[PDB]
């Protein structure tokens, strides 16, 4: 099959400038699970 | 599609026809259909499953009885429309009437 | 090798559909959770369409 | 290497919409100058 | 239009025109269903073909007109040019064997019209499912092919009608499916009920207890998401990678499973075997490892057999 | 019956009755009807294009105006097959294209959390539909489980062709949000066509201020 990493991904997408780090942060809040 | 392309290309009217058939159990004609109904074969036309029943089954039909009354099972030959079957069992549907399951020999 | 000038959509036939595929998808099997690799005939085959 | 960069070959957006598009049951053929059939996907 | 109440006014009307009578009717069709079953049996004897090979000729002519070619052992054969000289074939036997093809007919025509009138049992089933993983006609068609699959086994001889005959096969199509097709990975004939049973006690301590407590499953969140401020991106957009190849994979379980078996077998089967399939084919246990001893001569044996099988003096 | 002497006058079907030894013949025929899109294929095979057109000529020109205006519209579909188009018998699918596989991964995410692209669950929504309506072939057709089942299959090609057309398809009950489709993917805020034309990013590249 095929890995990845989470952590990684974030921090290029708070570097990408699309939300401040809150929203992303919030998005990998509900990424953890409910 | 905006343009109906087989109900454009197929004849019916491109819109309800088609929903109507695909996704339902309604049917359309497909070939020679030869028995009755208010007309002869309906060679590219539409019709419910109600209408599909009476040209599959046939025009069976069930009259209840009270644990009691009897009236013309003996007439387990022949009926009529409108006839009677017992005090409270009238019969529109017009065959054959039969004799389903006894009590009393 | 050849130059492609011209670009064509068609409508595909079914017996066209069968000549681009290599194989039928035959079971509703992505993975297994235990080992991470392609189920029985599955959507993820490497038969059907190569080599993970 | 020291060379000069080439360019395709054939480029990644062609094959894809093409095999994208062939998910959905469209016959996409990529022809040649007078109409001929050309294998995009390099053998 | 919208397929909620046309399945529904699609049961309820043949189960409305044939709600069967709890006796007089119900063990009426299944007679006949038994007549065919061993009319068939003995056509199978007289003229020297499969049973399930005559069934299926019946099932093909009460029908009308169908191509549903499948048989077990048989998987094809010719069939609107065949089943009619099948047909005829049983025109030429007389009086006496006959009756067995009339019978049969009779039987199997009334095995549908037995389904198609205990369909409203199945309606009633599966809504005690709903929220369980699949959709509600996945739950109804998987219960519609357990009330089938009763239909081959029902015995009207023992006086126990088929609404409670058939609820169990129902049921067990049903719990069958939910266990395979609710999430991607064919999840375990086991977790079902024990994902199931820790969410009914978590709604039984967040009754009350308002505290979220200390002491292989969750759910797919899918690749296209909008994030940030509901946005054009794509969550699948910001995942870069670790690594094409993946190596140490084939390479290593080739060695990893080769060399198992070589000192595997050079201690006693009865030994190293008791491990490797305990903690290696299905579960685990050591309450119950033992084939018949003690629960401490197999602890004994066991550690024993690993230490000379570690390292040999 | 009887080997010759009576014979049923009436169009009907065959009863055998055990008891009092007589035939029953209800009406009906061999009535060769059809639902779903099993009778539209035979409807595009059976049709003369070159007559369609030719007889879409005359209800064009010949009944007067305000009626002609949907013969125009329809003829301009005919005669679109019939230039360098195809037959219309392919307008229906019986062979289902599945994508490769890398273009809709699944993925392993954070050790045990996988990400899925929605296409695959469309996908096995349809192996699902259709592998239990081969079984339920196998094991006795009753037809109304059979109709119901054909129809499980329509919407599940529906809904991996273009959701949204009939009310989209949810994942679980906690994303109600529609699965992304193969139509989705071909427009859209980025898609395939657009995307490229719409710019991406750019290996050997910089800002600073100047």
């Amino acid at each position: 099959m095929r890995t990845v990493s989470v952590e990684a991904i974030v921090e290029a997408l708070v570097a990408e400038g699309a939300l401040r780090p809150e929203e992303i942060a919030d998005f990998v809040e509900r990424i953890t699970t409910l | 599609d905006v343009p109906s392309k087989i109900g454009t290309l197929l004849d019916l009217s491109a819109t309800e026809l088609e929903q109507v058939l695909y996704f339902s159990k309604y049917i359309v004609l497909d070939p020679k259909g030869a028995i009755l109904n208010g007309v002869p074969v309906e060679k590219r036309q539409l019709l419910t499953d109600e209408e599909y029943r009476e040209l599959r089954y046939g025009k069976q039909e069930t009259y209840p009885l009270p644990p009691g009354v009897d009236a013309l099972v003996k007439d387990g030959e022949e009926v009529v429309k409108g006839q009677e079957l017992a005090p409270g069992v009238v019969s529109r549907l017009d065959g054959v009437a039969l004799y389903r399951f006894p009590r009393r020999v | 090798k050849k130059e492609v000038r011209k670009v064509r959509i068609a409508l595909a036939s079914p017996e066209k559909i069968r000549s681009w595929s290599y194989g039928e998808v035959e079971k509703p099997e992505t993975i297994n959770y235990r080992t991470l690799k392609p189920e029985r005939d599955g959507l993820f085959d490497e038969r059907i369409f190569g080599p993970i | 290497k020291g060379e000069d960069v080439p360019e395709p070959s054939v480029p990644e957006s062609f094959r894809v919409l093409v095999k994208e598009l062939q998910a959905l049951a469209l016959d996409v053929q990529t022809l040649d100058e007078k109409d001929n059939p050309v294998d995009i996907f390099e053998g | 239009k919208i397929s909620t109440s046309d399945p529904v006014r699609q049961y309820l009307h043949e189960i409305g025109q044939v709600p069967l009578l709890t006796l007089e009717e119900e063990v009426e069709l299944a007679r006949k269903v038994e007549e065919g079953m061993e009319a068939i049996k003995k056509l199978s004897e007289i003229t020297g073909l499969d049973p399930d090979l005559i069934r299926e000729v019946v099932r093909a002519k009460i029908l009308g007109s169908a191509r549903v070619r499948h048989i077990p052992g048989l998987k094809e054969t010719l069939d609107p040019k065949t089943v009619e000289e099948i047909d005829q074939k049983l025109k030429s036997l007389p009086k006496e064997h006959k009756r067995y093809l009339h019978i049969a007919r009779e039987g199997e025509a009334a095995r549908q019209h037995l389904i198609e009138a205990n369909l409203r049992l199945v309606v009633s089933i599966a809504k005690k499912y709903t929220g369980r993983g699949l959709s509600f006609l996945d739950l109804i068609q998987e219960g519609n092919q357990g009330l089938i699959r009763a239909v081959e086994k029902f015995e009207y001889k023992r006086r126990f009608k088929f609404s409670t005959y058939a609820t169990w096969w129902i049921r067990q199509a049903i719990n069958r499916a939910i266990a395979d097709q609710a999430r991607t990975i064919r999840i375990p004939v086991h977790m079902v009920e024990t994902i199931n049973k820790l969410s009914r006690t978590a709604r039984q301590l967040q009754q009350e207890l308002g505290r979220e407590p200390t002491y292989i499953a969750q759910e797919p969140v899918s690749l296209e998401t909008p994030i940030g401020d509901e946005k054009d991106s794509f969550y699948g957009d910001f995942i870069p990678d670790e690594h094409l190849p993946s190596p140490v994979d084939a390479a290593t379980q080739s060695l990893l499973s080769e060399e198992l078996e070589k000192a595997l077998s050079k201690l006693s089967e009865r030994e190293a075997m008791v491990l490797k399939l305990r903690k290696g084919l299905i579960d685990g246990e050591e309450v119950g490892a033992f084939f018949g001893v003690t629960r401490e001569r197999i602890r004994q044996i066991e550690n024993k057999a690993l230490r000379k099988l570690k390292y040999h003096e | 019956a009887d080997g010759g002497k009576v014979k049923s006058d009436v169009y009907g079907r065959v009863e055998v009755d055990l008891v009092r030894n007589v035939v029953r013949v209800v009406e009906s025929y061999d009535i060769d009807a059809r639902m779903g899109a099993e009778a539209i294929q035979q409807l595009l095979k059976e049709l003369d294009l070159e007559a369609l057109e030719k007889e879409l000529l005359e209800e064009m020109k010949h009944p007067s105006r305000a009626r002609r205006a949907k013969a125009r519209k329809r003829l301009e579909v005919v005669r679109a097959f019939l230039d360098s188009g195809n037959r219309p018998e392919w307008m229906i699918l019986e062979a289902v294209p599945v994508l490769p596989p890398d273009l809709r991964p699944m993925v392993q995410v954070d050790g045990g959390r996988f990400a899925t692209s929605d296409l695959n669950d469309l996908y096995r929504r349809l192996i699902n539909r259709n592998n239990r309506l081969k079984k339920l072939l196998a094991q006795g057709a009753p037809e109304i489980i059979i109709r119901n089942e054909k129809r499980m299959l329509q919407e599940a090609v529906d809904a991996l062709l273009d959701n949204g057309r009939r009310g989209a398809p949810v994942t679980n009950p906690g994303s109600d949000r529609p699965l992304r489709s193969l139509t989705d993917i071909l427009s859209g805020k980025q898609g395939r066509f657009r995307q490229n034309l719409l710019g991406k990013r750019v290996d050997y590249s910089g800002r600073s201020v100047i």
